Parts: structure tokens; C-alpha cells; sequence
């Protein structure tokens, strides 16, 4: 006979002990654990919602491989990326490229609560969610590995984040602030409880039902299974957050997770707004971008918080507001600027899409219809080359993506600019400029691609020049996804 | 030379537009919708383009120059429609 | 238009089609890309000064990291393959034996010898998991990195099987305070103390090629002699066949611990001066393994033959290295 | 450490011992054993090709599940089932009607090697073979059942043998004759090496590349699985030839051998040919049942026949020629019968239909060509009762087949009548009342669908009467299964 | 147009929707059809008397055997799981017991012993083997069947265990003969003439209610307390501890064997007449098994307890159900 | 009543057809057709019908009756094209 679990789980996580040869301090250096003056005894109310122990794990995650690793080998041969709407093929191309190395670079994350809380049961879950992470970055890379031979884009899935592309540097921008650089609680509230919870395990589902409307299930099958490891790693947050704010913190605890959500909510705007509202085929899309934010992301927040003892961020009206605005300006900035990222983007602007997204966002032929009309009337009359660009857009220096809204008749777009010691600085919202405020020190010295181009990092100064210091080159130089079939439609 | 930043009407984004010391208002309009005009804002021939500081409000006569506009390198302009 | 490739970009021209292990596994850290800058925010961050002067300027130096190569060649999915079965083994183990009542026969004495030598070594277990993860984070390579996280789940391995037997010896013999007493015991024993000192110290070497060192290279070989071979001896000895057969299955993690350690040292040493740095670090905590080994041992029955076979075979895992 | 297998896997297969208190014979009953008067010492050179033991079976075939199941569960809320082409469901149903339920009968077929055999090794083989069969028959039952509320006709994967519908005695015709109802050593060879070995082996095959190509992966990956633990059993054959040949026994050996040769061919005839040249797409077609025969299954007779030291059959020239019209004449009994079937049978003679079906057998339309236009002029014209029958066509009492060959130009439809104790019994072909006739007692008491109906078994004794009889009802009643479409392209 | 169905039609109208037993096992076997004719061809070929005479006229009578369903509700998919799992503990021992060389410990007298009592097992185990797949090809419901499918894996398990074990013996003490000499020790030894003759005679026994009594019943509890429980005991005692170990496990599949037997008993004594029938065969084979439990027991070490123990363990399997 | 198997000429497939004793071959050859002609075999009113014994090749007289054809019950009968 076996124990049940319940009974000895306990002693798994009775694991602090008082040290004398070295100190506290010393063995818990406050940069790594952020133990914020609150006492070693104090984390030990830490108590996770899921509970695993190494032989369930271990025996549950031997499952979850074959199954995905079967698929992936019996679908194969079938070649189904061969057909693939080639807006499909995009999403998933930039999914391996911004996700794969940054699921692998968050075992360290994991790593870093797994040794530095002071919280034994985050140290263990913390342990499985290293291994959780370890596992995405493997899986993430095993399967584009497959096309190689098809297009050098796919190479991308691994050498995406080694590069200077606008878009590593907003990922690395993004995970390295979150994940990378923070101490031990700091990552459970950022990362585990904004990001992960907050964010990407809805995203996760929605991407696998996209994946299965579009008829790859190798895919669907791969994002299904990850998704599957979320919680028993994102739950981190929560426990840390009650102690934060049980024990007079509640301030410091609210200030992380402000930055933590807005950060997440930029990078978001332009990995998954554009593939939702452009890059899905028209009859394959289930609702708007927005619709999909409301409902499967934003009560939720309000849902959490409340029940944490916390208040909803000062921006969230904006917030709900740029819901209509950001990501249509985000692929506006990305299909515009195609030849910069590495897989093709879908312009979308297609009729029937047009009244889809006037539908789902009344006002816009009448602000984001406008330039896109131009952009039409010049493939119509046969000058494209008005539709590439010549110069590189500002770059917001907290989210490292272009500064963007709305155009046209209602043109409201606003920078925040900020001075800081003899240098300008330029930030695509009060948010992000908010973020570099209240922690200078933390950004200061950095320099996003305009102004690395501004400085003469980049040689030669032109953009044929700045193609090459991105790594980028002709065959994984992005240009539109259905090879301008969509012209068509006004000639 | 100098660079500042570009907003301009009708557009979605800033952009980065290099001028230089001696050009005026009315040429930094030209350089600027170079990048926005007929690339994604519908030309106006009722119109003028005028040429505001974005961080306050300030509008520019014309006919000055950058030299004289006292400018932070960097810094972002409106470039509106006027008559 | 740049041709599509046989493999990654970072493995062309190799002779040999790629394996599983080095599509999953090779030239996965970023923040080794700037060294001046290994994080895409200001450079004088507290973390950025953490990576430059433990990982970038550590006194151990190879030219590419990235080329090492875990032996075992393990991935995430072998890895779960290959536990889940000697997981079945031990579990079965438990089962089995409990069905028997394996725990009833054992003697008044050797009850007590467990409380004091045998349950305490969840605090020592968990500390080695917390060293071996602090190795994950700060080693100059994804290879690297890889098998101190398998090795890690090792570690958590080991404190779950401590830590369920200690429950079921609870249940059996509930006034020896099994579980409640384990702390204290690890705080205050004297044939603790020697292990406790090592290991914290251990835990705050943060150069990675210290906490290398330190902690697989002197202090595992050192609490796998004592506890796992020299405890796992006695234990069938006394009859205590589940620890012998709980601890010979331990020592298969330990072994392959040993084995990827091996590599690495093998790989040091293509590199003049690295075995120098090597040796100093270790005469620097070798004495305090002796310490370690000197108060458990000791204790044990047969104490000083234990002291003079674990002493000895701690160090020829690392005479063979070099 | 542990033994390599080469060192242990004697000690498995000795296991023969000298009885005592009980004989040889009241041991090995000879009706059960089939010794042939050969030693129990004799049978011990019985040596299996392929070797397994318990712990590589379990540990494999849970790999085999794992993988074919998770796939099931994966494509499942795909509903691909919903949109195949019906010529491919039709396929589907007949599969699952006509084998699901012998597969299972199968273990028991390999129950009997296991406890009867006088050779060790088959002994042991028969029980893995056994094991094998049991998983076949079990998840070839799970499979269709996900189709139940889809259509009544899945069902049949049950029913289909517990009925008297005309397929279901041509089925437990075969099987019962080859591996229900003999000894042994016969089943060794008439069931693993005549029919396993002999010609499912390659059809799996064959059927997973066409599963592929239909676009069903969840099918595709059953058949796939399946295969692979064929030669496992099939091999049981082999040894047992030898050891007959070895033995004095070449004459014993080669009846069995020809005889479980064409009862395999006719039922294959009729449950594969007209899949191969009439349910498949046009497009979808690697090649001919014809030309899949020739290369696939015949020239792998010869090789093993010879290389056992036995001859061709006396029959194998007529089969080679056989090849150009049996399977034809099956199809046309199905269609023309077809609602007394339990799927839709695909017509296959539209026009582009027509001319491959001349290219791959010249002599076509001038034959099975006729028969056809009058159908076609039949629809065509309205009038398409003259399309069902109102008879039943004559039963072969040996494969319990209509009696069918070549029409039209070269009509050649011979009947192999037999008078044999005041009975005249009907012989689809001169093989067919060959086998009869050398084992007259095996059959004699038999009696066919024709038979019972004529003996006043079926009533009331009218087609609605033999369709109850049939356990047959509107909605699994057989038919077409484009609905007629082909039909447009002659007006 | 009759309407699709939930379920399969036989199970239709049964509250709950039929799990994965019920959808994969019930109902399958179709020569229980016509019992004039089973099997498609002449109703007097020897194979139709067979089934006629030692299936359909067995005077263990039940209205509708397919009621029948196996408490554990095995599947061949359930089964590999539960079986690879119990093989990794089992070759896990083997590997790691040998790593330690356990069968260098083990004293001259009990070497003696193993080859004695323990290695010529390999011919019981396969008979039990032939036993209960004859048993699978003559019962009259597939769910009956498929209880002796799995029950003859689980002895062809042991039969493999048996084999291996033997090598190992033989590797180790080369001079005894271990693989050469079980076959006569087999025939001639007093201590096996009891199981033998139980066994020769119970293989004969075609009737499938006889079948299942003589060998589920009196057989195998018999062979199952003597082999397994009693030697089993002994090993562990005389310090095999691996056979004291690998006794144990096979002895969850006789448990489970157990399990069924007993609920296929239960289902018979739903119609009168039946637990006489039952006992009538019992008390036919009884003395067969006694003969057995006494030339093998009493030839062990402390012969009459384990001859009295065994008797009296066995004899409670069959009081359990009635 | 009386069963016979018909092998219609260019039909593939032999049929169970009932008849009478007091049939003709002729009328058989109605009954025959009904089962063949304008559903699997073209007709052919430039030709008649001959009814000939399957087994060995003999030929039947177009007016004789079942009862005098010495015939075997389920025999198999060919149906042919003259003239
Ligand atoms: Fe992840
Ligand atoms: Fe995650
Ligand atoms: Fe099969
Ligand atoms: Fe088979
Ligand atoms: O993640
Ligand atoms: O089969």
C-alpha cells in the first residue's frame, strides 16, 4: 500500500532552516530573493493552489510527449505546411521565432525562485515550472525543425532572439525585464502572475483552436499540450502576492503588477492583435481581437485582483480604450515594414474583411481605412514602391515598438516625450513613459534601434545597412503573405 | 544635418526625418511628406503644411529655419493642414 | 534569395545529420550575445553586474562553450522516459514492501539510527537541489545549463523519496517524532554539522565554475559516499532493505551526475591553466568535506572504516578526472 | 546489470516434458494438435524467425496505444468523418462490418496453437499472437464506435457477424474453415502463413498509404499500428512447413497451402478489388487491384514456395488470369445488390472512370462495359428499378459468392456444378469445387443463402422477407454512394 | 429509417453510458449463435462435436453468460499499462540486484534449494500457461474469454521470469546444472509428482465449467500458495531476497485471477443447481491438490506447517465464494 | 414450381429463376430475360432465344416443357442468342 497524498506532502516543502555558518542575508542576498524585509517564517504561509510531486510529474509529462511527439510523426509525411493558408504559415513562423528561446530562457527565470525564494514551496514548484520550461523551449524548437528544408525562415525559430530584429529586441525588451532581472518574488508577481496567468495561458487556448480551424493539428495538438503545463507553474503569483500585501506591502505589490500588465499588454498588441484580426482567414475567425480581450482576459484581471486585495490599475480606462486603436496600428507598422521581420505578413484589407473590421470596430474605414486606401490605390496604379518604406519609424524606448495610433479623421497620434538627464527620450503611451519614470535606473542606459542608427551603430546608415545588422537577408525578408491576391479586388 | 520626429496629419505613426540646420519650415514639410504623402496620406493642394513643436503645442512661422527654432535634437514636430 | 538548410543555421556543415539532443539542446542563452550588455536594459542593473562578474569573469575560461556535449545526451523527453521507470521501480518498492510490513521488523536501534542519520537528509537533499539550480542559471552554456536542470529533478527526486518514507515511519512508530524532529537534528547534531557548514558555504560561491566545483565536484561526492553508500551499506547489513535498495537507486542519479561532471572537466582541460584553476578551488573546499564526512561517519557504527572508504572514494571520482 | 536476450530466450521454449499419468495422445488430442505422426522431439527443431519475451511486449504495445489513441483523441472534435468522400466512409464501414469481429475470433484461433501445438516456440508465439488478436478485435471496436450517432450502419462493426447478411457467411465461411475449425499445425499454415503472411500483411499496408491520401490520419494511423504487429503471429507458418516437408509430409503440407490460397483469394476479391478500382477516387489511385496483386502479393508467393521447397498450385495459372475478371464481377453483385449490403457502394463508371478502367484492363467496356450502359441508360432514362434486383443471383457453396465472370463480347460465366449424394451444389470456380471435393465432409452439411431461401428457411420467402432475415433495415440498407452524381455526365 | 444509435445496439437502454469494458469486450464471440451448427460449415466435423459437447452441454448453466464483466475490467490497453509498470519494478530488481551481486551471497544450501524447488517451475508455470488459454477458446462469453486471455499472459509472465532467473543461476554456479536438469527433476522428483499429475490430468479436462474449476480454482490457488506463498516465505528467511521479492509480485496477478474466478462463481450460483455442480468438482480434483501441497511442502524445510498453512489458504479462496 | 439457375448470355452473373413444370422453353426464357434483358443485357429482336442444359452443352427444343427435360431441381441452364 501507498500513502495518500495529502499525508506527507507537507514535509516535501519543510525545507527552510536557520543558518549559522553564513547568514540569511548572505545565503538570500536581497537582489535575487526579494524577501522585502518580511520574515523567513512569514513566506512559510506560502501555500500553492496545485500541488504535484515528482513521481505524478515525471509519470503525467512521459504522457504528454508521446502523444504530441506520436502526432507529430504521424502527420508528417502528409506535409500539411505545404498548404497551409499562407496566413497560417506566418502565425506559426512568427510564434517559433518571438516564443521558442524565451520558453527556454524562462527556466532560468524559474530557476531564479527555484533557488533565491524564501518560500519553500515556491522553491519546488519553481522547480517543475524550470522543468515545465525546459520542455517548451525543446518541443518549440523539435517541431519547426521539421521545415527547415522548406524555407530558411524556420531557422528563425532558433535564430530569432541572437539577432538585432525590431522584434527581438521588443521580445528580449519585454522577458528580459519581467523574467530575467528581477529578484525571486519580483519574478513570480511579474511573470507567473501578469504574463502567464494574466496572458498567455487564454492565449495558448485560442491559439490551439486557431490552429485546429485551420486544419493543423500537428500544431494544434503542440500548443494544446503546453498549455496543459500552465498553471501548475503560472499559480506562482498569487501566494506571493497575499503575503505582499497581508504583511504592508500592498503598495510595492501594485506597482509590479501596474508595469507587469501594461508591458505584457504592448508586447501582446503586436504578436497576437495583428494574427487575430488580419492574418486569419475571414470565415475562420470566431471574434474580434477586442471581443476576445474583453471577454477572455480583462474580467478575469478584475476577478483576480479584487479577490487579492488589490485595485485595478490607474490607466485601465485608457487601456479599454486602446482596445479599438493599438494593434491596428501595430500591423499597420509591421506589414508596412515588411521586409524588416522574417515571415510574410497578411495585409487583410481585403473588401469583405474591410466591413468585417468596421463591424467589429465601427469608425474605422474613416481612420485606419485611409491609409490603407492609398496603399491600394498605389498597388492599383502600379507604383509599389510607395508601399515599402524609407526611413525608420520612432521607436518607443519602454515597449522598443513604433509610436502609433489613430489617423486619418479622427488623428490623435501623441507621443509622450520625456528629458532625463540631457537626453530625449520618446514613449508610444502614458504608460510606458510611466514605467521608465518611476524607475529610471533601470532603462537609462539603453538604446533602442533608432537610436543605435542615430549613434552610427549601424554602417552603412542606410537601410540596406540596417537589413544587415538585423541579420536579416533576401528569403527571410518578409513581403505579403498572399502576394498581393488581395489587389485584385479594386484591380 | 539633424534628426527630429515626424508627426504627421492623417498618418498612424512617427517617423525619423533627417533635416538640416538651414532648411525651413515650409522644406522640413517637404522632407517629412516625402515619407507620408502618397505613401499614406492623401495629398491636400487647398491646403498648406504648417509645422507645430508636439511636446506643448508651439506654432511655427514658415519661413524659419531650424537653427532658429531653439530644438532638442530628436524632437518631435506636428506637421498639420492649414490655409 | 539565401538557399533553405540540411539543419540549423549554427550547425551546417557537422558530417552527421544532427541528433534529437543537439537540435534541442545547442546555443540556446542569448545573454552571452553582449557581454558588455547581457540584458536589453541598462547595463548597470544589479543583474547585469551579477552576469558579468560571476559568468563572464570567471577565472575558468574556454574559448566556446557551447560546444560541450552532456554524455548521457539527455532532453526533456528522455529524461521523463527514463524516470518514469525507475520511478515505477522505487514506488514499487514502497508498495511492496510496505504490504510485507517491512517496516515492523526493523530493530528499536536502527529506528533510532534512521531518525538521526537517515530523515534529516531532506534539508541536505533540498540544499544540493537548491545548488545544482543556482549552477542552472549562471553556467555560460544551454548544454551546460541542461544537465545541472535534469540533475536538479534529481535532487527534488531524492527529498520526495525522504520525505515520504519519513510519513510511513511516523505511521509506524509514532513517539520517535519522525518528522518534527528533523530540523532540529539537522541545527544542532554534531555528525551534521560538518555537512551543514560545506553546504552553506557551498551555496554562496556564486563564480560558476566555483559553484561547479564546489558543489559536484567535492561536496555531492561527499554526501553521496556518506549518506548513500556507506548508510545503504549498513542498512542491509541491519535490515533496512528498502534504504539499501532505495539508496543503490539514488547513486544511478548520482553517477550520471558524475558522469556529465566528468565531460565538463574533460572539456576544461583542452585549455592551458584551467586545471590549476581547478585544483585551487578544490584544495580551497576539499578540507571541508573531510570535515563533512569526518562528524557523520564517525558516528555510525564501524565509524573510522567508513571515514577511510568514503574519504577515498570521493576522491578517485576526482583523480579520474585529472 | 541485465542478460542480452540471445543468452535466456532458449530457457522460454523448453518446455515440452513426457506425461505420464495421462498419454500423449489425451494430451495432444490429434483432432486439436495436428502431430501428423511426427515427435513430439521433431517438433522441437521448430524454430520461429522473429523472437520476443513479456517484458519487450508490454513495454512496446504501450507504446503502439499510446501513440494510435492519443491520435483518435486528437483529430476527434475534427469531425473529418463528417466530409470524406463517401466512397471512403463506404470503405470505412465495410472494413469494420467484415473484420472487427474475425480479428477477435482470431485470438482464438492462435489460443488453439498455444495450448495444442507440440512445438515449444509456436506455443509461446501463439499466446503474444493471441494477445495481438485481442487488441485488434478491441480497437477496431473503439474506432467506429466514435461514428454511432453519425449513422446506424457503424453499428455493424458489431452486428455485421451476428447476422445472416450475405458478406457476414462469406466472411465466417473463410474464417471459420481456415482458423476456427483446424487443427494446430493446419492454422499455422492456412491462417499466419496462407492468409496473414500471404495477403493481409501487404492490404494493411496498402490500406494506411490510401487512409493517407483520403485525408483520415485517425484511420491512417489504425491500420498503421495494427500492421506493424503482423509478422509477430504471421511468421507462425513457416517453421511448421518445414518441418511437414522435412518430414515426409510435402502433400499434406501443399493441399492446405492450396487450398488456403484461393478461399483467401475469393474473399479477397470482393472486400478489396472493388475498393481499389471503384471506391477510391479517380486521382487518388497508385495503381490497379491488378497491377497491387501482381507486384504486391503473387511474386512473394513464388519466393516463399520456393525457397520452402513446395510448388506453385496447379490452379496458379488461371488465378494469374482471374485477375482481369473476378473482382469486376464481385463489384457488380455489390452495387446491383446493394441494399442488401450495410454501406453505400460506389458505382465508379463515370466516364474518366471508364477509361482508366480500360487503360488497366484493355477489354473492359467491351465487357463490363455493357452490363454498365444499360444501367446508365436506366438512370439516364428515368426508369431506375430495373437497377435493384428481383432475384437472388446463384450462391457458390465453397466461398459463398455470387457466380460471376466475364459478360457481354467475350461472355464466359461458367458454373462448376456438382452432383454428390443426391444434391447438386453450385462451384463459382474450378478451385472453388476442387476444395469441396477433396474434403467433401467439411462442407457437405452446408447450406448457402440460396440454399435456405429454396428450403422455405427464408419467410416470407419475398426480397423484404430475406432482408429481415438479413437483419438488414431502411437506413444500413446499401445505397449509392455518390447518390447518383456520376449519373449527370450522361444526362 | 431507424435512427443512430448512443451506444452499440446490445447495450442499448442501460442508464449509464457503457465504458471502455463495455464497448470493447462485450458480446463478441458468435458461434454461441447457433448451437446446431456454431461454425459456418458441416455441423459434424469434429470441431463442431467439440464445441457442441464441451461448451454448450457443460452442466454449468447460465441463461446469458455475456452478463458476465471483470471486476478489474481489463483491456488490453489497461493491461499494458499496469503490466509495463510491474515489469519495470520487477527487471529493476533483477538489474540492481545483480549490480550488487545478490546471488554471490546466497549460501550453498539454499543454491541446492533453488534448483530443487524453484527453477523446475518453468514447467508448471507453462502448463498453467496452456491450462487457461484452453479456457479462453472454450468459454461461452467473450468477457469470460478475456479474462483468461490476460491470466495467460500473466503465466507466460511468470514462465519469463522463471527462464531468466535460470540463466542467472546457471551464470553464477555453473556446476549445478541449473537449465539443464529441471525437465527431470520435473519428472522424476517425489517433491513434483503431486503438482504434476494434478496438472497432466486437469489439461484434460475439456468441459469448460470443469476447465475453469480444476485449474482457477483447485490448480492454481494450490500451485500459487506452495510456489509462490510458502518458497516465497523461505527465500526470504534463507536470504534470497530477490525470489522473496519476485514471489510477491507475481502474486498480484494470482490476486487478480482470484478476483475474477470468485465473481464468475457469483455469477453462477444466480441459477439453482450450479453450486453443486461447482462442489462436485471441487471435491473430484480436492484430493488431487492435496497430493500436491504434501510431496512438494513437505520436502521443504519445516514440511508439515507449510503443508497445513498452505492447505488451509488455498481451501479459503473457495470458502470466500461459497 | 420449380427452381433453375440462368446464365443469360453477356450477363456476368447466373440467377436464381423459379418457373413451372408446364412452362415451355420458351416461356422460361420470358421468365428469364425479366431477370437479364433491360437491366444488365441489351435486346436483340433480330434473334430468338434458345434454352440449352449448362452441364454438358445440350441443346433444347424451343417447345418442349420442363417436365420433359429430365431435369435436375437448380440445375443451371444456359439462355442463349439465335436465329
Ligand atoms: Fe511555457
Ligand atoms: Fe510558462
Ligand atoms: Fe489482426
Ligand atoms: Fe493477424
Ligand atoms: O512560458
Ligand atoms: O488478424
Amino acid at each position: 500500500s501507498m500513502l495518500k497524498r495529502e499525508d506527507w506532502y507537507d514535509l516535501t516543502r519543510t525545507t527552510n532552516w536557520t543558518p549559522k555558518y553564513v547568514t540569511e542575508n548572505e545565503l538570500f542576498p536581497e537582489e535575487m530573493s526579494g524577501a522585502r524585509g518580511i520574515s523567513m517564517e512569514a513566506w512559510e504561509k506560502y501555500d500553492e493552489p496545485y500541488k504535484i510531486t515528482y513521481p505524478e510529474y515525471v509519470s503525467i509529462q512521459r504522457e504528454k510527449d508521446s502523444g504530441a511527439y506520436s502526432i507529430k510523426a504521424a502527420l508528417e509525411r502528409d506535409g500539411f505546411v505545404d498548404r497551409a493558408d499562407p496566413g497560417w504559415v506566418s502565425t506559426m513562423q512568427l510564434h517559433f521565432g518571438a516564443i521558442a528561446l524565451e520558453e527556454y530562457a524562462a527556466s532560468t527565470a524559474e530557476a531564479r525562485m527555484a533557488r533565491f525564494a524564501k518560500a519553500p514551496g515556491n522553491r519546488n514548484m519553481a522547480t517543475f515550472g524550470m522543468m515545465d520550461e525546459n520542455r517548451h523551449g525543446q518541443i518549440q524548437l523539435y517541431f519547426p525543425y521539421a521545415n527547415v528544408k522548406r524555407s530558411r525562415k524556420w531557422d528563425w525559430a532558433h535564430k530569432a532572439i541572437h539577432t538585432n530584429e525590431e522584434a527581438a529586441i521588443a521580445a528580449r525588451s519585454f522577458f528580459d525585464d519581467m523574467m530575467m532581472t528581477r529578484d525571486s518574488v519580483a519574478v513570480s508577481i511579474m511573470l507567473t502572475f501578469a504574463f502567464e496567468t494574466g496572458f498567455s495561458n487564454m492565449q495558448f487556448l485560442g491559439l490551439a483552436a486557431d490552429a485546429a480551424e485551420a486544419g493543423d493539428h500537428t500544431f494544434a495538438s503542440l500548443i494544446s499540450s503546453i498549455q496543459t503545463d500552465e498553471s501548475r507553474h503560472a499559480q506562482q503569483g498569487g501566494p506571493s502576492l497575499k503575503i505582499l500585501v497581508e504583511n504592508g506591502k500592498k503598495d510595492e505589490a501594485q506597482q509590479m503588477v501596474d508595469v507587469a500588465i501594461w508591458r505584457s499588454w504592448k508586447l501582446f498588441s503586436v504578436l497576437t492583435g495583428p494574427i487575430m484580426d488580419y492574418y486569419t482567414p475571414l470565415e475562420s475567425r470566431n471574434q474580434s481581437f477586442k471581443e476576445f480581450m474583453l471577454e477572455w482576459i480583462v474580467a478575469q484581471f478584475e476577478r483576480q485582483l479584487l479577490d487579492l486585495g488589490l485595485d485595478k490599475p490607474w490607466y485601465w480606462d485608457q487601456f479599454m480604450q486602446d482596445l479599438d486603436e493599438t494593434h491596428h496600428g501595430m500591423h499597420l507598422g509591421v506589414w508596412y515594414w515588411r521586409p524588416t521581420v522574417w515571415w510574410d505578413p497578411a495585409a487583410g484589407v481585403s473588401p469583405e474583411e474591410r466591413e468585417w473590421l468596421e463591424e467589429k470596430y465601427p469608425g474605422w474605414n474613416d481612420t485606419w481605412g485611409q491609409c490603407w486606401d492609398v496603399i491600394t490605390d498605389n498597388l492599383v496604379n502600379g507604383k509599389p514602391e510607395l508601399t515599402v518604406p524609407e526611413t525608420l519609424p520612432t521607436i518607443c524606448n519602454m515597449c522598443n515598438l513604433p509610436i502609433a495610433h489613430t489617423p486619418g479623421n479622427k488623428w490623435n497620434v501623441k507621443d509622450y516625450q520625456l528629458e532625463y538627464e540631457g537626453r530625449l527620450y520618446h514613449f508610444g503611451s502614458e504608460a510606458d513613459r510611466w514605467c521608465f519614470q518611476i524607475d529610471p535606473e533601470r532603462y537609462k542606459n539603453h538604446t533602442n534601434l533608432v537610436d543605435r542608427f542615430l549613434k552610427g551603430e549601424i554602417q552603412p546608415a542606410d537601410l540596406a545597412g540596417a537589413l544587415m545588422y538585423m541579420s536579416l537577408e533576401p528569403g527571410v525578408m518578409g513581403d505579403d503573405a498572399h502576394d498581393y491576391e488581395w489587389v485584385k479586388a479594386y484591380q | 544635418t539633424f534628426p527630429i520626429m515626424s508627426n504627421f496629419e492623417r498618418d498612424f505613426v512617427i517617423q525619423l526625418v533627417p533635416v538640416d540646420t538651414e532648411d525651413t519650415m515650409d522644406q522640413v514639410a517637404e522632407k517629412c511628406a516625402y515619407h507620408s504623402i502618397n505613401r499614406r496620406v492623401h495629398p491636400q493642394p487647398e491646403k498648406i503644411l504648417r509645422v507645430r513643436r508636439h511636446e506643448d503645442g508651439t506654432l511655427f512661422p514658415r519661413g524659419m529655419i531650424v537653427s532658429d527654432a531653439g530644438l532638442r535634437p530628436t524632437e518631435t514636430l506636428d506637421i498639420i493642414f492649414m490655409d | 534569395a539565401l538557399k533553405p538548410l540540411k539543419t540549423w543555421s549554427h550547425l551546417a556543415g557537422n558530417r552527421r545529420r544532427p541528433s534529437e539532443y543537439e537540435v534541442v539542446s545547442t546555443n540556446l542563452h542569448y545573454f552571452t550575445d553582449n557581454p558588455e550588455r547581457p540584458w536589453e536594459l541598462d547595463s548597470n542593473l544589479p543583474m547585469q553586474t551579477w552576469y558579468k562578474k560571476y559568468c563572464f569573469d570567471s577565472p575558468l575560461k574556454h574559448d566556446d562553450w557551447n560546444a560541450f556535449r552532456d554524455p548521457d545526451q539527455l532532453v526533456y523527453r528522455t529524461y521523463n522516459l527514463l524516470q518514469d521507470g525507475q520511478e515505477s521501480y522505487v514506488q514499487g518498492l514502497f508498495d511492496q514492501l510496505n504490504d510485507r510490513g517491512h517496516d515492523q521488523m526493523l530493530t528499536r536501534e536502527w529506528v533510532e539510527t534512521l531518525a538521526r542519520f537517515y530523515t534529516p537528509a531532506r534539508y541536505l537533499f533540498h540544499a544540493l537541489q537548491m545548488g545544482s539550480v543556482y549552477i542552472h542559471q549562471i553556467a555560460p552554456a544551454s548544454t551546460i545549463t541542461n544537465c545541472a536542470t535534469y540533475e536538479t529533478a534529481d535532487h527534488l527526486r531524492w527529498l520526495t523519496h525522504t520525505a515520504y518514507r519519513t510519513r510511513e515511519l511516523a505511521n509506524c512508530y509514532p513517539d520517535v517524532g519522525f518528522g518534527k524532529r528533523e530540523r532540529d537534528v539537522w541545527e544542532n547534531d554534531p555528525a551534521w554539522q560538518g555537512f551543514r557548514e560545506l553546504i552553506e558555504k557551498a551555496l554562496i560561491a556564486w563564480d560558476w565554475g566555483e559553484a561547479f566545483t564546489a558543489i559536484n565536484l567535492v561536496t555531492k561526492p561527499a554526501v553521496e559516499e556518506a549518506l548513500l553508500q556507506q548508510l545503504g551499506s549498513l542498512a542491509q547489513s541491519e535490515g533496512d532493505t528498502l534504504l539499501g535498495l532505495l539508496a543503490q537507486a539514488q547513486k544511478r542519479d548520482a553517477e550520471r551526475h558524475r558522469r556529465w561532471s566528468s565531460a565538463l572537466v574533460k572539456m576544461a582541460l583542452e585549455k592551458e591553466g584551467n586545471r590549476e584553476v581547478l585544483q585551487k578551488w578544490v584544495a580551497k573546499w576539499e578540507p571541508l568535506a573531510d570535515k563533512a564526512i569526518e562528524a557523520y561517519c564517525s558516528a555510525l557504527p564501524d565509524g573510522e572504516n567508513a571515514i577511510v572508504e568514503a574519504k577515498s572514494a570521493s576522491r578517485y571520482v576526482r583523480q579520474m578526472m585529472g
